[PDB]
């Protein structure tokens, strides 16, 4: 068998140290081998909706209780009103969210979408392969509605143990979801067809309708990778992208934090209902947990007193339950607002913000349905194999001090490339690759003391 | 009931829960060796007594779970789960079931309709032998002329199958169902 | 009378389907008939401030309960401290918000503002016509302060039924608002005068001071509508804008969700006070709801026990009340932070973020005072009458492969206009209208295989 | 002695009024004397972690109570589980935050950093001079851990009064922080070395590694101050910046709102523990607060009843305590999410938003550790001495109507400078200073009716 535990220190990973330099030039760290990757998150948008038949919960048709309960009948009226208002708010947060995920227009979805990109998210023309993995990995009890109640009833297996049948004993009712899973699938298929792309200016009006692969190349050029590299590596890029998505088939375990959050959203709903069920057997110092039995065993002067003790504790449990539901309903509404913002930023557009997706710039992201919420996947770009190079703040003509230039979305580096005879070269900011300096890569700027003086050859201006 | 809970003569339109139908008792079943013919009766919702243990519920013939000769099988919440009869057969006990009820109220036209939840229309009838409250006759003013209608959410009364498509009824029933006024 | 309800399915509005195409050109969907519209929202910023005279609430100065209450005197001390801290936080959230809505500089406000734009938001040189509609549609009780307490008194009408006079029985006090409505009006008039402008870079230093109509045209050119169209349609644009604003006079009904939220902010405050009032009559199993009566009817050994039971339930109600106030105060503070961000994004600038405001890009928005909060109006742009056209990724010179161009904030489309002899034409991204391709509408780009090759005539470069 | 209080009206500071003008030109307000300043804020990220020894808080190992308590043993099991889940969430919010503050690379930190900038934030190569001021000004009790418990013991001073050693009487345990102070210091030193700068596009891959002073000049040119001014005033800029930072040595008083919030984060933690301690002496109508004494004085038939009353109230206090902790834990998690966004926007980049940070555009910000959270400092730019000048929407050649220009990141103003013979001049949008109009400061635009017609001399185009 295994031995002793080992005490250990938590490692601190040190950042790569780039030397600070003085003077007119500086050291630059730039990646040479990017790799795609994916991150995931779960954002809850709703609370399961519940109502309670307060009269039935407190007693079960006993007439002595009904007479006694009338003195407290206004408590149940407050309980029902509070739950009803909570359920109305859950319905409104759902409709508000779906009104913004919808696009005015989209591409039709067909097989072979994305060319060389694999794209397993396509509907099985349904839900999706990924949504099916989420619903199958989750341990949630099979839903009611259909057939529902006849799985409570003796016309079924002796092994049913569903809390859902216990709803018809306890007076609970779980309300059906507002949207219907088929419409929910249609709303996220509309988002999938809006991709490719959100570029070309705003994108709230016109719809570009271009191939998915083309929109990816624009997003890669939007993070400072030069176009020359993108044309050379197109098949390589497609393969790395597919490998990043291939890992999604193994990602649905509880070690994946996003998946774990989905599982605990389900657990919280189940626990809230089970608490009410356990309290049906909880005496409050009353002689018995059953009202029919406590009536059967007692003379009426004592009987009424015992029942009132029992009624008051049952009402107190319902009041605590309502307060808990009101808190949870509010947090879900706020969480749904966060989801709405990510659909209108991270899904419908490339994001320049950092801090909001995977930590690798941003490139296209996708969203799928999950229990009680939305599940996001974010493709991202991860740098590796950084090298340090010499770089200059800008370049100027030594014969004419007013002609000066500075790179656009990239840097001027001392050349280390055998193809380029020019002393300086241009590179992308997300990927290292030299290129000749030309007017397409530069802008004219006011002169500055740190700019290098070029004694001879500069192509922009040639003179 | 709805009006009394809101203390008013003009409740806002919506779908509202109302108290559920209970169970309806059935004649007793008793076992206590030491009167006929009530030894068994499977079964609906017959009150019972078993060697001084009592309650109300439905019995069903089932398998055989351990342990035998302890006679009473229970769950973790101490609900009776099943019983060993002196005829040598295990039976299981599901207590009884009830029908949740809610109503659809349209304040603008002052009209209403109802929903029985997931119960299904095979257990629904024009009159009730349960019960809940003394009448439902205002529904019957139109529903004396119609059968119950099954829907994906559940069986309903006075809904009519119009097969219309509308963006918002202001009275959704959940799912894609919608209760137009 | 009306018949049976009708079962129906919820409609799913399908997105316009734009065909996906392969090859070097693509189908483009573009609107041809924009229309203005408005959306609205209410963001609460405060909770009505309340304090409670805990000694007076529990008992009415009868001396027997005063002696008994001293054993519990520390509960009231905790109650007063908790409410006091909640009220201080409400005052700080207000001052923090107003410190950011203020502008260092603004235009004076005069009649005829906006030229042909109607501008009913102008102050009646006061509050505003819109604020008056909002405050009059709301059903809130007339405020205290002036004269206040003398409307409790017999020197007034027999028909008063105000809960505000009941404050002087129950020991409640509603504190006055921190700002004074006149200063609040001055802060939002300053925001109205900061409009025109927000553009021209910065706007965190210099103040443009240009006509409102001019700032609108810059915002319309900021969403990809070409300047040529804007000059042709100036009167048409003014009329559509005015129609969108004219609908605000009919917008104040409970079917308007934003208005409904204003009404329920008022209802929540009224209900919180009414709960305490109803509890004054609530016995806790005590012989009577009145302490003076229960003293009058009892020998002192019993009398003290009955009063103690009554005191304990009254303290419990106050404790629950404080907890409720602390929760509401926190949610209002968070809501006020959201309002602060919208004033510094959606009011003081055009927004590029989509998803926030009305769903139609963004153009100028306005804000007015509302009970316990701010009420926003967002003008937006709604596309209609979309048509599909042929478009190209870019153009190049067939005689010289290094000459390649791509459109700026627009698209190259095959010409369908009889006015233009050129094979290709430029259009705006928010509105369809062809124009000749000129250097103002293009940028030079690196060559790409999908660009069309032009056999003859291109003006940028001519060669 | 002092006299009477004085009633006063709250001042309303009126905005500077810039006159609205019609026609082809407009009045412009622009600052002439900028000054640096700072603001600060405290964002809490955690709740102190606490656990409570069930079979301890209720009774102190008395055997009569142990037998009685077993009937309620499931309450303590629920209490421990709830606290344990709250503490796990606090640990995850911390690890999530630190995973994003880290940079892949940084400059080494050396003395003399920033050239002429003073930068007292540098580590005393440790924590930092500012962090030490925060920890010393705060009144929080000395932590335990090491030695800890041996300061509870008689082997120590008679004057200890720590609530921390009262933990070992009451059964409380305060858990140690997850990260250690040294690793936290290392994470914020990594942020300090990532500055200078987040410009040059991207910055999510390559690392510029340039002097801090150079990155400041790029940020100043990013707010519309022209480069010509920046080169002339470099020493002046450094002095004004240092004065703004020098004020931080006097800013740690309770009149500073951000500092006050740090102090109350500490006070809330101390109060939560003190509440449980005070309840140990609170009888619930029981004969005594001590269980050993109540056992000593009573025959067992009465003794058990008295102890049960005492147990029930003690459990109720623990239940209320747990509910309070769950609420606070949630608000801290949301607050930590806000901190994460500011580190990935306001610290790692210049921000164009306004809103966040001090109200003066944005320039570099810094972050340091504070008790239970992060303390941010934001350097900002404050305009002063505004003057009004004549300005034009644009310029065109009167001889050739198709040649029109408009300023980039600045304005065209009528010249008021004796140095410039040209009728019009260019100025920055954040600072007033005339310059000749040249192609570097302009862009070509479509013609418009409000542009001025120049009859003779324009350099861009010369013709
Ligand atoms: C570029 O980076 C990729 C990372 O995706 C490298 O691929 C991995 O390299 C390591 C090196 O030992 C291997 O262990 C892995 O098996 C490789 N594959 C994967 C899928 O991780 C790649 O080698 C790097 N270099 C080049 C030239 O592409
Ligand atoms: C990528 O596309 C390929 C086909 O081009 C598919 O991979 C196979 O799909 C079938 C259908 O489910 C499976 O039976 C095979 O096991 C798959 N091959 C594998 C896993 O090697 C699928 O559409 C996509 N696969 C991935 C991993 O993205
Ligand atoms: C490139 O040449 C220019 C010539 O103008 C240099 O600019 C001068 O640099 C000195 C260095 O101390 C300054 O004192 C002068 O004020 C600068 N001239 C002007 C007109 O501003 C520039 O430094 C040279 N580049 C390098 C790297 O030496
Ligand atoms: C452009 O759009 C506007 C706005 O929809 C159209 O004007 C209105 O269209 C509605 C459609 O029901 C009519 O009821 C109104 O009478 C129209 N006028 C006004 C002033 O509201 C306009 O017709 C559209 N033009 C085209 C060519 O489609
Ligand atoms: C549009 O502007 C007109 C004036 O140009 C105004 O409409 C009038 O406003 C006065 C003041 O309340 C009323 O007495 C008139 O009855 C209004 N006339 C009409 C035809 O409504 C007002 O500023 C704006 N009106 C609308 C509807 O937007
Ligand atoms: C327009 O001309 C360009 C030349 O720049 C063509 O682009 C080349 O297309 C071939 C086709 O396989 C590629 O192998 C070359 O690599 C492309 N050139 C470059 C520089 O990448 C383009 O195909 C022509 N387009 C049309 C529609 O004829
Ligand atoms: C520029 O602004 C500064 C403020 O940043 C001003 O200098 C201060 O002026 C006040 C006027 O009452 C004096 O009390 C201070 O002693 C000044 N110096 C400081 C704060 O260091 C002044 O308005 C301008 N200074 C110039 C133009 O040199
Ligand atoms: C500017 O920096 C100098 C040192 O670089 C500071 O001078 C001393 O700094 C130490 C530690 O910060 C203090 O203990 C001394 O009291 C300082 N001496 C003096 C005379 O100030 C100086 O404080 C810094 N000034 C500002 C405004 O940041
Ligand atoms: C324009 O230039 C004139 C002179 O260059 C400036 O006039 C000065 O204004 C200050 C402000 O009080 C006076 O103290 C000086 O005496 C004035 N100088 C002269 C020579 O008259 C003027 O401020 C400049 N700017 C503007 C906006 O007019
Ligand atoms: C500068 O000259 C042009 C003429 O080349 C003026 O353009 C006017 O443009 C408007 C379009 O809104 C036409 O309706 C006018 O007829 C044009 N005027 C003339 C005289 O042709 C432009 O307005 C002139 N700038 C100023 C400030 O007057
Ligand atoms: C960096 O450059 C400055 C410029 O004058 C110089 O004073 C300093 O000594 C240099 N630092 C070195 C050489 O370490
Ligand atoms: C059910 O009971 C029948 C007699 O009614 C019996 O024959 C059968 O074996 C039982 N089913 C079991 C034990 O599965
Ligand atoms: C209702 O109408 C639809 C219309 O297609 C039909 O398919 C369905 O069978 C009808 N009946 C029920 C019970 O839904
Ligand atoms: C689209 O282009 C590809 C690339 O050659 C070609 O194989 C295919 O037949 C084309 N047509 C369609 C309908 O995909
Ligand atoms: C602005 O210009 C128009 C142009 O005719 C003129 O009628 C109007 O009076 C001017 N405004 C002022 C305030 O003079």
């Amino acid at each position: 068998v295994p031995g002793e535990m080992r005490l250990a220190s938590i490692a601190f990973n040190h950042p790569i140290q780039v030397d600070q330099l003085n003077s007119s030039y500086f050291k630059l760290s730039i990646p040479t081998n990017f790799s795609f990757g994916v991150t995931q998150e779960y954002i809850q948008t709703t609370i399961q909706k519940v109502t309670v038949d307060c009269k039935q919960y407190v007693c079960n048709g006993f007439q002595k209780c009904e007479q006694l309960l009338r003195e407290y009948g206004q408590f149940c009226s407050k309980i029902n009103q509070a739950l009803h208002g909570a359920n109305l708010r859950q319905d409104d947060s759902v409709r508000n969210l779906f009104a913004s995920v919808k696009s005015s227009q989209s591409s039709p979805i067909i097989p072979g979408f994305g060319g060389d990109f694999n794209l397993t998210l396509l509907e099985p023309v349904a839900r999706s392969a990924i949504e099916d993995l989420l619903f199958d990995k989750v341990t949630i009890a099979d839903p009611g509605y259909m057939q529902g109640y006849d799985d409570c009833m003796q016309q079924g297996p002796a092994s049913a143990r569903d809390l859902i049948c216990a709803q018809y004993v306890a007076g609970y009712k779980v309300l059906p979801p507002l949207m219907d899973v088929n419409m929910e699938a249609a709303y996220t298929s509309s988002l999938l067809g809006s991709i490719a792309g959100v570029g070309w200016t705003a994108g709230l009006s016109s719809f570009a309708a271009i191939p998915f692969a083309q929109s990816i190349f624009y997003r890669l050029n939007g993070v400072g990778i030069t176009q020359q590299v993108l044309s050379e590596n197109q098949k390589l890029i497609a393969n790395k992208f597919n490998q990043a998505l291939g890992a999604m088939q193994t990602g649905f375990t509880t070690t994946n934090e996003a998946f774990h959050k989905v599982q605990d959203a389900v657990n919280n709903n189940a626990q809230a209902l089970s608490k009410l069920a356990s309290e049906l057997s909880n005496t409050f110092g009353a002689i018995s947990a059953s009202i029919g039995d406590i009536i059967q065993r007692l003379d009426p002067p004592e009987q009424d007193a015992q029942i009132d003790r029992l009624i008051n504790g049952r009402l107190t449990t319902l009041n605590a339950f309502v307060a808990q539901q009101l808190v949870r309903s509010e947090s879900a509404a706020l969480s749904a607002q966060l989801a709405k913002d990510k659909v209108n930023e991270c899904v419908k557009a490339q994001s320049k913000r950092s801090g909001f997706c995977g930590q690798g710039t941003h490139i296209v992201s996708f969203v799928v349905n999950a229990p009680n919420g939305l599940y996001f996947m974010h493709v991202g770009y991860y740098p590796s194999n950084h090298i340090e190079v010499v770089s200059a703040y800008g370049l100027c003509d030594a014969a004419n001090p007013t002609n000066c230039i500075a790179p656009v979305n990239g840097y001027f580096i001392k050349t280390n490339n055998t193809r380029i005879v020019d002393e300086w070269s241009y590179t992308g900011s997300s990927f290292y690759a030299p290129e000749p300096i030309t007017s397409l890569n530069t802008k004219y700027v006011a002169p500055q003391v740190t700019y290098q003086n070029i004694s001879t050859n500069l192509p922009p201006p040639l003179l | 009931q709805l009006h009394c809970s809101y203390e008013s003569f003009d409740v806002e339109s919506g779908v509202y829960s109302v108290s559920s139908f209970e169970a309806k008792p059935s004649g007793s079943v008793v076992e206590q060796a030491e009167d006929t013919k009530i030894a068994s009766q499977l079964g609906n919702c017959v009150e019972y007594s078993l060697y001084g243990v009592s309650g109300r519920g439905v019995f069903q013939n089932c398998t055989a779970v351990g342990v035998r000769q302890q006679r009473f099988v229970y769950d973790a919440y101490q609900n009776l789960v099943g019983y060993y009869s002196d005829d040598g057969n295990y039976y299981c006990l599901r207590a009884c079931v009830s029908v949740p009820v809610s109503v659809i109220y349209d304040k603008e036209t002052k009209t209403h309709a109802t929903l029985f939840g997931s119960v299904a229309c095979e257990h629904i009838s024009s009159t009730m032998s349960q019960y809940s409250r003394s009448t439902r006759s205002m529904l019957k003013r139109r529903d004396s002329t119609y059968g119950p209608l099954q829907t994906p959410v559940g069986c309903v009364l006075g809904l009519v199958n119009s097969s219309l498509f509308v963006e918002d009824c202001k009275l959704p029933l959940g799912q894609s169902l919608c209760a137009l006024p």
